[PDB]
Formats: structure tokens, sequence, C-alpha cells
């Protein structure tokens, strides 16, 4: 299956949390910790709070998202 | 400062000047060591180049220690204040900058000026916002405090503030 319901929406990074956990305030609205994604830990790539990441949001809970693109 | 006391004057004839500003006028060298001598004071060389050369009778070494007093107390009246410099950073957090903005305050009263600086390391787009927000929000807290001297700078890799105490 993969059930796609992912919102693909960008955002300004808020606040640095540990563990590269991005509180990102949304085109859509409400920050929430966003986490940093795989691909971006495996190529070594610093996000800095001041740039315009793409956060992909789940419609279940929108608390948790994910950094996809680089800046 | 170094003068050619007592038997360091070549000089043959010195114009005399006595312990408390009494001209004893133009006299031998010799006659001029007996009176020290009689007071028990140096014979000093404060005017080398004066025709028939300035010499005073004085306590030499007294003199001396006089100046070194001078000299000394008003490096303190010269060095009188210096700058303290802090360095914060960009993603800077709570705890940790009350203890800075304290640390700033303890500087003012004291009397120390302040160099507000903060090292830098890439991803220079952000960097000049929130570093500057920072700034003027320290600038604001201590408004009650410091006056704001040289605003927002960049150094290349640093970007530096400075305040002032209000009342020095
Ligand atoms: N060229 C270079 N960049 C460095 C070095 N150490 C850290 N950096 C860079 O500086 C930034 C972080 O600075 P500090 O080392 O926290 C990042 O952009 C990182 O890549 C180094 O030795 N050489
Ligand atoms: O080789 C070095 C060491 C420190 N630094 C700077 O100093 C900061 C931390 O210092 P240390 O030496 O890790 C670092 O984030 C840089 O801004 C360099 O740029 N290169
Ligand atoms: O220790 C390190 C880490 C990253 N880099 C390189 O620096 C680039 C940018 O560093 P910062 O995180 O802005 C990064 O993409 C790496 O290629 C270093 O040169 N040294
Ligand atoms: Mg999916």
């Amino acid at each position: 299956a993969k059930e796609k319901d992912t919102i693909r929406t960008e955002g300004v990074v808020t606040e640095a949390l540990p563990n590269a956990t991005f509180r990102v305030k949304l085109d859509s609205g409400p920050e929430i910790l966003a986490y940093i994604s795989g691909k971006m830990r495996m190529h070594y790539i610093r996000i800095l709070p001041g740039d315009r990441v793409v956060v992909e949001i789940t419609p279940y809970d929108p608390t948790r998202g994910r950094i996809v693109y680089r800046k | 400062k170094e003068y050619l006391t007592n038997e360091r004057i070549r000089a043959k004839q010195v114009r005399v000047v006595g312990p408390d500003g009494k001209q004893l006028g133009i006299m031998d060298t010799r006659e001029a060591l007996r009176l020290a001598q009689e007071m028990d004071l140096d014979l000093v060389l404060v005017g080398p180049n004066a025709d028939p050369p300035v010499a005073r009778i004085m306590d030499y070494s007294k003199w001396r220690y006089e100046q070194q007093m001078a000299e000394k107390e008003a490096r303190k009246k010269a060095k009188r204040t210096e700058v303290k410099s802090i360095k914060f950073r960009v993603k800077i957090d709570e705890h940790d900058y009350q203890t800075k903005l304290g640390h700033i305050k303890r500087f003012l009263q004291e009397g120390h000026k302040v160099k507000v600086t903060i090292m830098f390391r890439g991803r220079e787009v952000a960097h000049p916002e929130l570093g500057e927000r920072i700034l003027n929000r320290v600038t604001e807290d201590l408004k009650d405090l410091a006056v704001v001297e040289m605003k927002p700078e960049m150094l290349g890799r640093d970007m530096n503030m400075l305040l002032a105490p209000v009342k020095v």
C-alpha cells in the first residue's frame, strides 16, 4: 500500500533543539518539533535558525514533521 | 629624571639654589659641595645646560622617591579603567544568556567598558539578524546602566558591540 497523505509544506526554522529537532514555523501555521531527515544526516548538512526548509507533515497529529529539503 | 650629583659636577662655576628657593648666586663647585656637606644634603645638577650651571641643594634620593611616587599614582587615576569583552553566540539560550547579562552588569558597576562581541562560524545568511537582535536586547536591558558606543559592527568572522557606564 504505502498510504500517502503526507503534507509537503515549507517553513522558516525557529528553535534549534537537541538531536537536530528543529521547531519550524511553517507556511501552514503552528510550529512543531519537526526533526531532520536521514538523508540530511548522511550528507552532513547543517541547518541554522534562519532557513526556509520543507517539512513533510503527518495528518494524524500535527506535532511532528520531517525536514527533507536542504534550506 | 637623571641628574649628575655631588662629584659628577665637573663644571667649574655653578649657579647655586638653596633648600627653600633662596638664590645663593654664582658659586665655585668646591664651595657648593662644602655648603651641601654643611646642610647634610646633596648638590644636584638640575640645570646642566644653563650658564653657570643651575645647581640645587636638596635631598636627592628623597626627590627621586617623590618623583617615582608621582609616576606611579598618575598611572592609576592613566591605565584608570579598561575594556572587558564578552563573546556571545548565534543560537544562544536562556540561563547562560542571563548569566552573561549579570556579568555585564557587574562589569558596568565596576566601571569597565564592555566589548559585546559574538564569534561566528559559517552560514552568514542568518548571522547578522539574530546576532544584532541579541545585542540590541542586551543594550535595552542595560539602558538603565550603560550608553551605547560602537553600534553593530562586522570584523570578518566576528560581530562586535560596545557599551560604556552611564555616570563615570
Ligand atoms: Mg509516506
